[PDB]
């Protein structure tokens, strides 16, 4: 049993519309960097976040 | 006969980087606004992106002007360059900051709590190249143009005696090299006298550095009028946001602060748009200063009245606050 | 001419390395990549800015007439007809900014084709590092690409030089060159290449 | 008040001692990451804050970031653009890879970890200058 709370996620859809992957936007700085960059792959560099 | 004249020329290179965030400028310390501020979409990501781009390219302007050599040359301990005195432009190791006597004046005649009183969501980022490495690049340029001439800008640095590098600079003018040697005591004495007046005339005229004085005046004053509009009423009851919610009803306030959330947003959009105008003027001047450094310093220019009024011989760069100063010997 | 077999072989190896250099690093065409990326990502926010309510009750104007009345719709549609109005002015203003940056770069590329390609440029570091020989333009999507063939000196040799020599009680200066010595004898040579000549 | 006409100094109604108002510490958060094709560990830069003000808030429901274990991360290092959390300062210098500010440029080195260092401008060379020596390419 687990508890749901208001959270923002990034969902990756495939060509057939299924949720093949997702990333949280508040777990660790890499995940929120992926969330604010709108990409699951992040290139090397510096990025400003919240 | 002839005279040798040293004429200074001051060009801006970069301006102060900055960064504005979305919510803290408009309705900071207000959780009842941040949900309502989401009703605009790309209102502030665009503003952040534009200011970050104005900043990224402020480091490209300094990189493409000074960092033109891959090898940091250094001056030899023997400081006899043919009788020419270069004490005013080579760095002074006795000072804690390794700057020339002329760069010490330029870093004292430009003034910026002023940057720290704008803390209302405004953050002034530091430049990537700090002040003591920009002057290290300038010292690398000066250590190459004296010992090697123009040969460091086009291949390996190939050493040459300075009284002889000036014969090839004279051959590009139209006079033969026999006039430099038969008059080198006069030419070396005339050059040091002309370079001594640069140290006096820079600290005489006050608006000599007005080219670098207004690039920091325009950025600070536009920052000043950016935070001066937080006290603007914009037709509301109170400019403070929290007194609107407490002293007025929930239905009227949301529409009542809706003109306080776009009046203050259009003040931020005016600041960003004005920065894109000012960044384009600096980028048009940083590419000009890169052209001066790549042609007047790394070679001898045949372009008339480009590297100084007269027949250009060879020029020296000097670091400056948010800019570069060239010493054109003509 | 005494080195044309070497020079032509040196040029062919250099122009073959260009295709391997561009196809390797991804940031090779980034000058042109951020041109098309900035145009595409500015159209994307302009499309997405009509999906925002702009302080109104809904993002579509057909719904705010069915569930809301005519007299106060004018004030409801006015809050949405000025949000998309300011969003279009913001898009145009950033397009004039980018067009000024592009035209300042197209004026440079027109200067590069006029000077590096249609002639030999004496402006050092304008048409590549080293002494310029010739340039070759290549087309590209929304841009131009040059191939600056230059001349880089290499394998320098140390020497002992003199400003002038005195033979019959009078000074002798070189006409086009520099006096050098290999330790024993004195020779006159070119400034940028070593060929010793008898002092004549 | 001040130039910007902000309330920054008040007097307490009880006693006559004066008080100074400075606002609460704020600043952007910048991540220092390599590619996700490369390793997934990152380093975090808090822009323009004193670094003794961040580790007081290692708790739950106290900041805009939500993570707690990363604040007890690697060695902190006060730079001139705030302190960098998650990367170690290394004395020798290399070329810049990921620019941070005021000469600091982080990179991924050798086990492997994100390190921070001062920029190396180039190879140090000394031209053998003399008043009778010239160098001519062959
Ligand atoms: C600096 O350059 C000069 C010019 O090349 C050098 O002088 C030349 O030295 C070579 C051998 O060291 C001489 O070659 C041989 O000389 C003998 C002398 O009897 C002769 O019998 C041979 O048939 C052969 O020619 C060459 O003649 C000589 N040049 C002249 C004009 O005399 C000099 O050695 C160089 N110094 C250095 C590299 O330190
Ligand atoms: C060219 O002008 C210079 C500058 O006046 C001359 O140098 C002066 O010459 C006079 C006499 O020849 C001396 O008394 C001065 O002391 C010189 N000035 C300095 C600063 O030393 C130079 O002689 C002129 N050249 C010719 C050929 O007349
Ligand atoms: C190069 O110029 C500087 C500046 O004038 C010379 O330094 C002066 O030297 C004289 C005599 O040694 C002193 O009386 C002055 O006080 C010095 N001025 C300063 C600011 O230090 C220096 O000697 C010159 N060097 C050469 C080789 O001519
Ligand atoms: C010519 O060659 C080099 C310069 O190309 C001269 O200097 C030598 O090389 C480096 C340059 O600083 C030094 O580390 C060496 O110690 C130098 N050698 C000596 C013996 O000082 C070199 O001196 C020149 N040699 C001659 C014969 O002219
Ligand atoms: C009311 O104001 C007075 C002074 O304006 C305060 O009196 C001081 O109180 C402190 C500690 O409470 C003492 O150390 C001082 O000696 C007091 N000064 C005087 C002149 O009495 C007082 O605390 C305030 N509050 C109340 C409840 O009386
Ligand atoms: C998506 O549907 C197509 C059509 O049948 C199929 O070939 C493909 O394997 C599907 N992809 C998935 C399930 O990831
Ligand atoms: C990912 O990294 C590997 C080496 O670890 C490299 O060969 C490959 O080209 C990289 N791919 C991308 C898209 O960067
Ligand atoms: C940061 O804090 C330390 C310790 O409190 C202090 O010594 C230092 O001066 C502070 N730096 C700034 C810029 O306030
Ligand atoms: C690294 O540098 C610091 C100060 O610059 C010094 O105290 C320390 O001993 C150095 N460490 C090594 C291993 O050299
Ligand atoms: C080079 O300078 C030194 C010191 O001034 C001097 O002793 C030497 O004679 C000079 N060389 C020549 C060839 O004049």
């Amino acid at each position: 049993v687990g508890y749901l709370q208001p959270r923002t996620f990034l969902l990756k859809y495939n060509e057939n519309g299924t949720i093949t992957d997702a990333v949280d936007c508040a777990l660790d700085p890499l995940s929120e960097t992926k969330c604010t960059l709108k990409s699951f792959t992040v290139e090397k560099g510096i990025y400003q976040t919240s | 006969n002839f005279t040798i004249s040293v004429t200074t020329e001051i060009l801006p290179v970069s301006m102060t980087k900055t960064s504005v965030d979305c919510t803290m400028y408009i309705c900071g310390d207000s959780t009842e606004c941040s949900n309502l501020l989401l009703q605009y979409g790309s209102f502030c990501t665009q503003l952040k992106r534009a200011l970050t781009g104005i900043a990224v390219e402020q480091d490209k302007n300094t990189q493409e002007v000074f960092a033109q050599v891959k090898q940091i040359y250094k001056t030899p301990p023997i400081k006899y360059f043919g009788g020419f005195n270069f004490s005013q432009i080579l760095p002074d190791p006795s000072k804690p900051s390794k700057r020339s006597p002329i760069e010490d004046l330029l870093f004292n005649k430009v003034t910026l709590l002023i940057c720290a009183q704008k803390f209302k969501g405004l953050t002034v980022l530091p430049p990537l190249l700090t002040d003591e490495m920009i002057a290290q690049y300038t010292s690398a340029l000066l250590a190459g143009t004296i010992t090697s001439g123009w040969t460091f800008g086009a291949g390996p640095a190939l050493q040459i005696p300075f009284p002889m590098q000036m014969a090839y600079r004279f051959n590009g003018i139209g006079v033969t090299q026999n006039v430099l040697y038969e008059n080198q005591k006069l030419i070396a004495n005339q050059f040091n006298s002309a370079i001594g007046k640069i140290q006096d005339s820079l600290s005489s005229t006050p608006s000599a550095l007005g080219k670098l004085q207004d690039v920091v005046n325009h950025n600070a004053q536009a920052l000043n009028t950016l935070v001066k509009q937080l006290s603007s009423k914009f037709g509301a009851i109170s400019s403070v946001l929290n007194d609107i919610f407490s002293r007025l009803d929930p239905p009227e306030a949301e529409v009542q602060i809706d003109r306080l959330i776009t009046g203050r947003l259009q003040s931020l959009q005016t600041y960003v748009t004005q920065q894109l105008i000012r960044a384009a003027e600096i980028r048009a001047s940083a590419n000009l200063a890169a052209t001066k450094m790549s042609e007047c310093v790394l070679g001898q220019s045949k372009r008339v009245d480009f590297c100084g009024k007269g027949y250009h011989l060879m020029s020296f760069p000097q670091s400056a606050p948010h800019g570069v100063v060239f010493l054109h010997v003509t | 001419y005494e080195n044309q077999k070497l020079i032509a072989n040196q040029f062919n190896s250099a122009i073959g390395k260009i295709q391997d250099s561009l196809s390797s690093t991804p940031s090779a065409l980034g000058k042109l990549q951020d041109v098309v990326n900035h145009n595409a990502q500015a159209l994307n926010t302009l499309v997405k800015q009509l999906s925002s309510k702009f302080g109104a009750i809904s993002s579509v104007l057909n719904d705010i007439f069915s569930r809301l009345d005519p007299p106060e719709a004018e004030v409801q549609i006015d809050r949405l007809i000025t949000g998309r109005l300011q969003s279009l002015q913001t898009y145009v203003t950033q397009q004039l900014i980018r067009a000024a940056e592009i035209r300042a770069s197209a004026n440079l590329a027109a200067t590069k084709m006029s000077e590096c390609v249609l002639g030999q440029s004496k402006r050092v570091d304008f048409c590549g590092k080293g002494y310029h020989l010739m340039s070759f333009p290549q087309s590209a999507p929304h841009g131009v690409v040059f191939l600056h063939v230059t001349y880089v000196p290499a394998q320098e040799k140390n020497f002992t030089t003199a400003p002038a020599i005195c033979h019959d009680g009078k000074a002798h200066f070189p006409r086009e060159g520099v006096f050098v010595s290999n330790g024993t004898h004195w020779f006159v040579t070119q400034r940028n290449f070593y060929e010793p000549q008898i002092i004549t | 008040r001040d130039i910007a006409d902000t309330t920054d100094a008040v007097r307490d109604p009880q006693t006559l001692e004066i008080l100074d108002i400075t606002p609460c510490s704020f600043g952007g958060v910048s991540v220092i990451t390599p590619g996700t094709n490369t390793s997934n560990q990152v380093a975090v830069l808090y822009q323009g804050v004193n670094c003794t003000e961040v580790p007081v808030a290692i708790h739950a429901d106290q900041l805009t970031p939500t993570w707690r274990v990363y604040s007890t991360g690697s060695n902190v290092f006060q730079t001139r653009a705030g302190c960098l959390i998650g990367a170690e300062y290394v004395n020798n210098s290399y070329e810049c890879d990921i620019p941070i500010g005021a000469g600091i440029c982080a990179s991924y080195q050798t086990s492997q970890s994100i390190i921070a260092y001062t920029m190396s401008l180039g190879a140090e060379n000394s031209v053998a200058y003399s008043n009778n020596s010239i160098a001519i390419p062959t």
